[PDB]
């Protein structure tokens, strides 16, 4: 058990990817376990994209953006593009585009998370998205735990990055490079 | 389970026999409305959109004699306004409304079940006399119509940003 | 005193169970309780947002925000349909 003091509730089964006995606060007794598993996989994937994008938006930037964004780092870019779009600017609609497509994707994949709770065939988080077939043709199950570990780390890492920016204007690379 | 969306379950009201079936109904809209109503509606949206897409392209390429002096600059939807001041759009409205009164009747027997969706029996030329070539043309009508609905949206929306019109927007 | 007519498709809707039969939902009899519940929250959020955006009403209101504001009462009927379907096992 992750905490000998306070073990995990019996509500949690021990056959789920990433089960490491960690629920001292009993948060799986307070909600559906299928919903919670689905929510943590979604939080994991969104945070992985956010963390990788935070690093990448420092090492290399897509062409032309310096006139639309200047030298703003991770949290600032969002606010500044939405500031430019608040005028009628055509070349500052990256936010509306990403919001539209992610909302559309969550709208059409929405019945999936209700089928899983209703007893449906599909397991939490699985959209059968394996184009390269690497996880499928090879035996699968290690990749699930790798996804969950990297996703949990990404959530904490996003937290770090954002709050480190909210204190000092450095982004990921600038803050790691030195030590104020 | 569903073909197009593997995570989602197969739509209950949708079957393979129906044209353009990819098991695509994530929101379960086919469960809400009568399937024949949606099928006739898809076919109607398809055929109007095919006309609209070809109309966009051809109106780029050339113009009928005398329209240049009625409307000079306007290309996609600006012409609609110029011609409503004139009588062209009203005339087309009246005759499509005539055809759609008979389409109202046709949809009523479709809901009675004695007419298939989209079947107006309008095959003057010999293009459906096989019942194998007929099913392929049925599938191609649905697919080209769906592509035309998306294309008509892309051509008009491109005009909304630029005003160029489709092929001129392609050139510059 | 004479037979009282009803439109064709009239069925019996009297219920004494926990929830009414799904027939009381009309064209929405086959929609799942999850789909009403997600539509219920969506209609409530979008309807409230559209309502909020036009509270100082002007002589030029955005017609999409007016039309989108009708989603708020429509969400009330959606969660009632969500409760009915959940208690019918849909
Ligand atoms: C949005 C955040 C979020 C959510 C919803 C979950 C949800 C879950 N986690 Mg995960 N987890 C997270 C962040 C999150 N986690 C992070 C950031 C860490 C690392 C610091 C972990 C580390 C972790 C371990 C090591 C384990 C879980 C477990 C669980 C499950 C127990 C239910 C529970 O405690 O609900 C928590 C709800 C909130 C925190 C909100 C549930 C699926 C246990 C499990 O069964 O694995 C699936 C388990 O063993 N989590
Ligand atoms: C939470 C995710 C997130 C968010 C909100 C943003 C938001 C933004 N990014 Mg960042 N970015 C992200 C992830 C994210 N990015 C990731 C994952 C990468 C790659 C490591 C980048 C790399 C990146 C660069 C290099 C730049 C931005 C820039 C920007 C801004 C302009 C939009 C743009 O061009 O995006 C670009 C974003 C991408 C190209 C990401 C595409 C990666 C996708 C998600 C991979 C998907 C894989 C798979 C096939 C999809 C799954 C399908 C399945 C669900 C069915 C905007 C602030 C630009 C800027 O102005 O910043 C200063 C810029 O120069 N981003
Ligand atoms: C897939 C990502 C991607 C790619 C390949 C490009 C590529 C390009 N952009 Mg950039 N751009 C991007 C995303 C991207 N952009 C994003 C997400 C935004 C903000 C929403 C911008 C905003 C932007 C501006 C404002 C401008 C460019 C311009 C350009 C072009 C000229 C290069 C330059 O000026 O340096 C170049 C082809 C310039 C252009 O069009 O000049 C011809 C220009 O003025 N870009
Ligand atoms: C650590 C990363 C990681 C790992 C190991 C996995 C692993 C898995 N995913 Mg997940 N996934 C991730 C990230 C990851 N995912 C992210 C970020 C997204 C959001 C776009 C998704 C979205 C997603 C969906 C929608 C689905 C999966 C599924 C799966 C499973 C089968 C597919 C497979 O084997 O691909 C293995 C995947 C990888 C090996 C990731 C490749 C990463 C490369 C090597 C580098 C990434 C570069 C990136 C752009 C950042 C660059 C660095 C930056 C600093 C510049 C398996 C558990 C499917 C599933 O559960 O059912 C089959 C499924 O339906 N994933
Ligand atoms: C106004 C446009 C319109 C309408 C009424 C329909 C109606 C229909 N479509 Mg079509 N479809 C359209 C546009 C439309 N479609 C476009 C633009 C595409 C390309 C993305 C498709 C691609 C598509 C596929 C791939 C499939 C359908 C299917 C269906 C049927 C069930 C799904 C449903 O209720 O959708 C209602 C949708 C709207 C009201 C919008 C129904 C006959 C399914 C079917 O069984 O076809 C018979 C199916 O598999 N459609
Ligand atoms: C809604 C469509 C529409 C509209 C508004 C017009 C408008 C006009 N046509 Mg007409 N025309 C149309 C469709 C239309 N045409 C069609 C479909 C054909 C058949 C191909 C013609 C064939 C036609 C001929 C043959 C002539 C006109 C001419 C004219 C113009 C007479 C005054 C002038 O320019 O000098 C007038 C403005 C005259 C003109 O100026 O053409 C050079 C003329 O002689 N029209
Ligand atoms: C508080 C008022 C109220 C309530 C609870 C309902 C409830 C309902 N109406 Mg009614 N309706 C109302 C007011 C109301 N309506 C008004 C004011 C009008 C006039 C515009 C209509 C006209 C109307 C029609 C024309 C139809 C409905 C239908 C329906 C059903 C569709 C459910 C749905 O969309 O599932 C998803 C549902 C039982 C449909 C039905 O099946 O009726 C039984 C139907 O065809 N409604
Ligand atoms: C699924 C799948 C597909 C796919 C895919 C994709 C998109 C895969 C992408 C996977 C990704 C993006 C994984 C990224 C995880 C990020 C982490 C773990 C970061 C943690 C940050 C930390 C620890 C930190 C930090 C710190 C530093 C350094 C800087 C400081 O200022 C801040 C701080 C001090 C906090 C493909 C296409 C292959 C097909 C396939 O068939 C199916
Ligand atoms: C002969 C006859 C028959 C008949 C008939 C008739 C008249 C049939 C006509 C059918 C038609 C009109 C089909 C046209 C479809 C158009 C499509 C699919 C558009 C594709 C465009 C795309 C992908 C695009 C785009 C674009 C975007 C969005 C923006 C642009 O800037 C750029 C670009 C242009 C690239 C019938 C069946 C009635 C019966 C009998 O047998 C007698
Ligand atoms: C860009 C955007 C925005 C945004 C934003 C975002 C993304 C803000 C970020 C929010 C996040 C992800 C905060 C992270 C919280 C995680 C914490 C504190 C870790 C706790 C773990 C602990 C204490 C211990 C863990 C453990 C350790 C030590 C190891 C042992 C085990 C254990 C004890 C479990 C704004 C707001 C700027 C607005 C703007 O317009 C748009
Ligand atoms: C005449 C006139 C006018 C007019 C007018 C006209 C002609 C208006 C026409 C408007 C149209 C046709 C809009 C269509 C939009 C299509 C959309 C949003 C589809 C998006 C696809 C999505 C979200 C996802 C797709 C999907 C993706 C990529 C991956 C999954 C699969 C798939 C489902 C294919 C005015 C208004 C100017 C006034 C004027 O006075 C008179």
């Amino acid at each position: 058990r992750a905490v000998p003091f306070a073990p995990a509730p019996d509500c949690l089964p021990e056959n789920i990817p990433g089960y490491m006995g960690f629920d001292p606060l009993g948060l799986s007794t307070l909600c559906n376990v299928e919903w919670l598993r689905e929510a943590e996989i979604k939080h994991c994937r969104v945070a992985m994209l956010a963390a990788a994008g935070s690093i990448a938006q420092d090492l290399y930037q897509f062409p032309g953006v310096e006139k639309i964004v200047g030298s703003a780092k991770m949290t600032g870019v969002h606010d500044k593009i939405l500031a430019a779009a608040s005028t009628g600017d055509y070349k500052a609609q990256a936010m509306s585009q990403i919001l539209f497509w992610t909302s559309f994707l969550e709208i059409v994949t929405l019945p999936a998370v209700f089928e899983t709770m209703n007893g449906g065939p599909r397991k939490p988080g699985v959209f059968f998205f394996d184009p390269l077939g690497l996880g499928k043709g090879d035996k699968m199950g290690e990749m699930e735990l790798k996804e969950i570990k990297n996703g949990r780390l990404a959530m904490i890492g996003v937290g770090g990055m954002v709050h480190h920016y909210l204190l000092t204007g450095k982004g990921p690379i600038q803050f790691l490079s030195g030590i104020p | 389970m569903s073909e197009s969306v593997p995570f989602l379950k197969k739509p209950e009201a949708l079957d393979s026999s129906m044209a353009g079936y990819a098991g695509f109904d994530p929101l379960g809209l086919s469960s809400i409305a009568d399937i024949k109503f949606l099928q006739e509606s898809e076919i109607k949206h398809c055929r109007i959109a095919m006309l609209a897409a070809a109309g966009s392209i051809a109106q780029d390429i050339f113009t009928f004699p005398g329209v240049s002096k009625v409307v000079g600059t306007a290309k996609m939807t600006g012409v609609h306004d110029v011609l409503v001041k004139q009588g062209a759009m009203g005339q087309i409205l009246l005759w499509t409304s005539f055809l759609e009164v008979f389409g109202t009747i046709a949809l009523l027997e479709t809901l009675d079940g004695k007419r298939a969706p989209g079947d107006f029996k309008f095959d003057p030329l010999g293009f459906s006399k096989n019942a194998e070539t007929a099913k392929r043309y049925q599938l191609s009508e649905i697919k080209n119509g769906r592509l035309a609905m998306l294309a008509t949206g892309g051509m008009v929306h491109g005009y909304f940003i630029t005003g160029k019109g489709p092929l001129e927007l392609l050139t510059n | 005193f004479s037979p009282v007519p009803s439109p064709e498709g009239t069925k019996e809707t009297y219920w004494e169970t926990k929830a009414p039969s799904s027939d009381v939902l009309g064209i929405g009899a086959g929609v799942s309780s999850g789909n009403f519940a997600a539509a219920s929250v969506f209609a409530a959020l979008v309807g409230g947002y559209c309502t909020g955006q036009v509270i100082p009403l002007t002589v030029e209101p955005n017609p999409l925000f007016l039309a989108g504001s009708f989603l708020l009462p429509y969400s009330w009927a959606l969660h009632v349909a969500a409760w009915i379907q959940k208690n019918n096992g849909k």
